[PDB]
């Protein structure tokens, strides 16, 4: 019959914006600027964003709108020989939800920890502290800061684990937090986009209210301007070296999330003649804008720390979870009205993640709802069963050694898998399906064909951009380690199964059905590379 | 440099069928959607059918949907329109128009090709010369005529002295009456010019293989 | 179907004057999907204004366009003679694609009375058993003109074919041909043949006659 549609067009933009703007906008982009020549980093970042990042973002949004199905069904119809891409991409989204939500739980665990007059991560004189505790970050490995010890010894209890083999007790206060995450996700994704498209109003918008309050509070502290200098002081020497271009390339690729089945699913509920090209430019921009803003919010407070708290800038200008769960909370602890800044900061971190968890789950629910009507007829049923598997195995990550498990998933779940997956997406649409067929479809939707620029980027720039990332990725491999702990050989290999279990779907499904059509080899390719539309 | 030429097109009987062709050139034919636009003899423009660049997207007017088939040969660079079950109200000049961008319209049009759907029969014109009366012979100027009566279908071609006498000529559009066109042209020259120098009417009706010259002799 | 009506249908203007014409759609049309075509007599349309207000390649600056929703307009600031044409609007946002009913833009000029010649049946036609008298009314303005046929004294109203020319591109006049067709029998049993034209340049009609004897 008729496929449902976003109750309103802002539900779509916030769902896309919510999915694209998450914690990596805060804890990686600013760091990369600070590290790769300040403002100058914007050159290769914008070039990598213009030639590689946004072309891919646009492609998947158009594909999703035009073909009107989740990732499995969609790739089945574009190039039947490569329906495997659809499986590979849904699997990668499956693995990622196994750990991405526990990081939202951390957010909530700190939020429920900030309901107090004296934030616990301030001092070095608690039952969980060592004698080597010190009040703020330093540069000597055996002497952690008061906030590093709280996060490590009270919240995680990671000190009580000897590695991936030794997971230890289950922190039920974390398990409780994780379940609150999956409950929020349920009655948001429960009834489909009718309601999901609504809650993203809060989850995608709340982070801007909090970014605004913290931007002001941060810019008005002593030392604020010094931070912005470390953030943006141009130094074009970096641009000469490939590593900057690789960090640019890699950041733009993961910050936009193209070829993950989420943009595909979200757009598939659009109206056929919607100006998906306008939407690609608007939302992709708001994503990079949000990162630029966040840098001021972060480095304002970073300079404050270096001006009044006596810490070396390079000791607090970190990336990843340490920035938001250790360094920035430590600075909040020292300013007036600390309890307020913490409560809203962790509620921002959670809403920054929920948006994106939503999208990952939807890419699965949609893809499966569109290949298995049994599932589409029993959504509430299916989703309840999905988030229960997520939660049950998620408990592995709430154990004392749980971080060792997370770190493993994080590197492998969507590591090289996703690069290969979308590399085959770019090839499929541009070379098997054909930019002609693709441009023609777009003209039928929005009135006009994509410019020659996009056709070129989809055809040549994107795939070189993509394996430019993968080649320097491989060329810099290192066995999995965390802070003096070396993962056993068996743990490493176990991750390769996770990594390759999705990628293999591509050649497997190809082989599986290439061997299932009749006739000459040439007569079987042509059957397997004739689109579904071209056969109506 | 872009160029569009329609061909095929002529008299067809009600219920008959005919195939029009548009030869494109001066651009990459395959990057551009094309449409057929017709214009009736009452001068109304009506869009008929559109075909996407790669033939995979096709829209029809409701008035032709079912009987007409747009198609394209991106190798030979030809747009086709296959018409069948033709009715009289399909009579119009058919235009081939390039229109890839809906927001930019049809930026190139051909000269068109004319479709007449009648059950009436081709018949050749009688061309009569028109010479003045014999009274009030004031010679400042003199007006001559040529009457092309009872032909079908359109068009005819009328010139004077093989096209070299073009000033002072009024050639009136044909009018259909009882399934026959009548047409006429007037030419005006100075009395010193005529009858001293001869003036002759050149009429052509290729539909009936007619090619006749009538000299204007003075009664 | 999105029906587009245009006003006025025919409209006269003097060179230099400002001319403006309108396009009304049954249903709203996005401004990027509304275009204008110019078509000169006996030629084919040319894209003229696209996306509401942009001039197509080669369209002089005296032309402009504006509008939105269901009301658009085309405006010539200082009109020239080479602007005599019919202008069609078109919406491209919904199938079926539709064109407006058009506005014919004609040129105003000084009134001018017609030159009336009358022509008896040629001898060849009379052989074939037919007799048709022709009257030319040439180079007048404005377009409206009224011919009356008189066979002897009685006016004959039936059996006539009237054709008008398009406005001449050089002197902006109109011309008209009228043809009365009788049988040879009918023709040779009458004597006086009068074609008389009534035009705004005079209340008495211009008369041309001839007797079948002389
Ligand atoms: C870092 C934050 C704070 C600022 C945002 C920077 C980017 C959003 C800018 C930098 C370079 C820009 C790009 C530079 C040029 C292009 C090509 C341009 O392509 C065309 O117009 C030609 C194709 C056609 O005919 O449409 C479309 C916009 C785009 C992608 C731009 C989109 C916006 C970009 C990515
Ligand atoms: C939506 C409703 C559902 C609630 C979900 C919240 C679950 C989080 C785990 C709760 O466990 C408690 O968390 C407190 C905070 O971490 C601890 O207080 C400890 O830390 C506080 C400061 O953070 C102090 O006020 C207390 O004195 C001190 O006992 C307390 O010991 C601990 O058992
Ligand atoms: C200094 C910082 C905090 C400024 C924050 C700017 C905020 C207000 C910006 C960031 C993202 C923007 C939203 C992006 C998307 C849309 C969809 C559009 O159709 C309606 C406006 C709306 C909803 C914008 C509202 C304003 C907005 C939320
Ligand atoms: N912004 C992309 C981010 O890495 C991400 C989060 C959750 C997901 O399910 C996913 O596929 C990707
Ligand atoms: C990825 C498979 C997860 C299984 C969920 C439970 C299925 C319930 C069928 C209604
Ligand atoms: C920090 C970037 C996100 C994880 C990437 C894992 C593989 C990197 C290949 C270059
Ligand atoms: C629709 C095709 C399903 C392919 C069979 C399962 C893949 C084999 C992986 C080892
Ligand atoms: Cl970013
Ligand atoms: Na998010
Ligand atoms: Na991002
Ligand atoms: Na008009
Ligand atoms: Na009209």
């Amino acid at each position: 019959d008729e496929r449902e549609t976003w109750s309103g067009k802002v539900d779509f933009l916030l769902s896309v914006i919510g999915f694209a703007v998450d914690l990596a906008n805060v804890w990686r982009f600013p760091y990369l600027c600070y590290k790769n020549g300040g403002g100058a980093f914007l050159v290769p970042y914008g070039i990598m964003l213009a030639v590689g990042g946004i072309p891919l973002f646009y492609m998947e949004l158009a594909l999703g709108q035009h073909n009107r199905k989740g990732a499995i069904t969609c790739w089945g119809r574009l190039v039947p020989l490569f329906k495997g891409i659809g499986y590979a991409v849904v699997l990668i989204a499956f693995y990622v939800d196994f750990y991405y939500n526990v990081i939202i739980a951390w957010s909530l665990r700190f939020f429920f920890a900030s309901f107090t007059n004296s934030l616990p991560w301030t001092s070095c004189n608690n039952i969980w502290n060592t004698p080597n505790c010190r009040p703020f970050e330093g540069h000597v490995e055996g002497f952690q800061s008061a906030a590093s010890e709280y996060f490590n010894r009270y919240i995680l209890e990671l000190n009580r684990s000897e590695g991936i083999h030794d997971l230890g007790a289950i922190k039920w206060d974390m398990a409780l937090c994780l379940l609150i995450v999956y409950l929020i996700c349920y009655f948001s994704l429960w009834k489909g986009i009718s309601t999901s498209g609504k809650v993203v109003w809060f989850t995608a918008l709340f982070p801007y209210a909090v970014l605004l309050i913290l931007l002001i509070r941060g810019l008005t502290l002593p030392g604020s301007f010094l931070g912005i200098q470390y953030y943006l002081t141009p130094n074009f020497s970096a641009i000469y070296k490939a590593e900057v271009w690789v960090d640019a390339a890699t950041q733009v690729f993961f910050s936009l999330g193209p070829g993950f089945g989420v943009l595909l699913a979200y757009a598939s509920y659009n109206k056929y003649h919607n100006n998906v090209y306008k939407d690609a430019l608007l939302t992709s921009f708001i994503n990079s804008a949000t990162s630029f803003i966040a840098g001021f919010v972060i480095f304002s407070v970073l300079g404050y720390m270096a001006h009044t708290l006596g810490v070396r800038i390079e000791d607090v200008a970190t990336e990843g979870p340490g920035l938001v769960f250790v360094v920035y909370p430590a600075a909040i602890a020292t300013m007036p009205a600390s309890t307020f800044w913490a409560l809203i900061f962790f509620m921002m971190l959670a809403t920054l993640g929920l948006d994106s968890s939503f999208g990952g789950s939807e890419a699965i629910i949609t893809a499966l709802s569109d290949e298995f009507p049994k599932i589409k007829r029993n959504r509430e049923l299916f989703v309840a069963g999905l988030f229960s598997l997520y939660f049950v195995v998620g408990l592995a990550s709430c154990t004392q050694g749980g971080f060792y498990f997370l770190h493993l998933l994080d590197r492998y779940a969507a590591g090289y898998s996703i690069l290969v997956a979308v590399f085959f997406e770019a090839i499929a649409v541009s070379w098997i399906y054909g930019t002609n067929r693709f441009s023609e479809d777009i003209r039928d939707m929005i009135g006009f064909p994509p410019g020659r620029y996009w056709q070129v980027c989809w055809r040549f720039v994107a795939p070189i951009f993509l394996l430019f990332i993968t080649v320097y990725g491989l060329i810099g491999y290192e066995p999995l380690t965390y802070a003096d702990y070396v993962y056993p050989s068996w743990a490493n290999a176990l991750g390769w199964c996770i990594a390759g279990s999705s990628v293999v779907m591509i050649p497997a499904v190809a082989i599986f059905k290439l061997l299932s059509t009749p006739g000459s080899l040439r007569q079987r390719f042509t059957i397997l590379t004739t689109p579904w539309r071209d056969q109506q | 440099e872009v160029q569009l030429v329609e061909s095929g097109g002529g008299l067809v009987k009600p219920g008959g069928s005919l195939k029009l062709s548009c030869a494109a050139s001066g651009f990459t034919f395959s990057s551009y959607a094309m449409s057929w636009v017709r214009q009736s003899p009452e001068k109304r423009l009506e869009w008929v059918a559109e075909i996407s660049s790669g033939g995979r997207y096709i829209y029809y007017s409701d008035t032709v949907t079912g009987r007409f088939t747009i198609s394209r040969d991106n190798a030979r660079n030809i747009l086709h329109l296959e018409m069948s079950s033709l009715r009289s109200e399909d009579t119009a000049m058919y235009y081939c128009a390039r229109g890839e961008v809906r927001q930019r319209g049809f930026d190139y049009w051909g000269q068109g090709t004319t479709l007449t759907v009648s059950s009436a029969k081709t018949t050749a014109p009688s061309v009569y010369p028109l010479a003045p009366v014999c009274g009030d012979t004031t010679g400042s100027s003199v007006t001559l005529g040529c009457l092309v009566k009872g032909y079908f279908p359109e068009p005819v071609t009328l010139t004077w002295n093989s096209g070299s006498l073009s000033s002072g000529v009024h050639t009136f559009p044909a009018v259909l009456q009882s399934d026959l066109y009548t047409l006429s042209s007037s030419v005006t020259v100075t009395s010193s010019t005529w009858p001293s120098q001869s003036i002759t009417c050149n009429v052509a009706h290729p539909a009936s293989s007619t090619k006749v010259d009538k000299k204007i002799e003075p009664r | 179907e999105n029906v587009l009506t245009q006003s006025p249908a025919i409209m006269s203007t003097s060179p230099g004057e400002k001319v403006t014409m309108t396009c009304r759609a049954s249903s709203s049309v996005g401004s990027s999907y509304l275009h204008w075509y110019q078509q000169k007599s006996g030629a084919s349309p040319k894209l003229w204004i696209y996306s509401t207000s942009n001039l197509a390649s080669g369209v002089p600056a005296r032309f402009s366009g504006s509008g939105s929703g269901t009301s658009y307009s085309l405006t010539i600031s200082s009109v020239e003679a080479e602007d005599a044409a019919t202008y069609y609007c078109q919406q491209f946002s919904g199938y079926p694609l539709t064109f407006g009913s058009g506005t014919k833009l004609e040129m105003k000029r000084a009134d001018a009375a017609p030159t009336v010649s009358i022509f008896p049946p040629s001898s060849e036609q009379l052989t074939s058993g037919g007799a048709s008298v022709v009257c030319f009314l040439n180079n007048f303005y404005p377009k409206d003109i009224n011919v009356k046929w008189k066979i002897d004294g009685s006016e004959r109203q039936n059996g006539v074919l009237n054709s008008w020319t398009d406005q001449d591109s050089k002197d902006s006049t109109y011309s008209m041909s009228s043809t009365l067709t009788l049988t040879k029998d009918e023709y040779e049993r009458h004597n006086s043949y009068t074609c008389e034209a009534t035009h705004k340049t005079s209340t008495s009609p211009i008369v041309k006659s001839f007797n079948r004897n002389e």
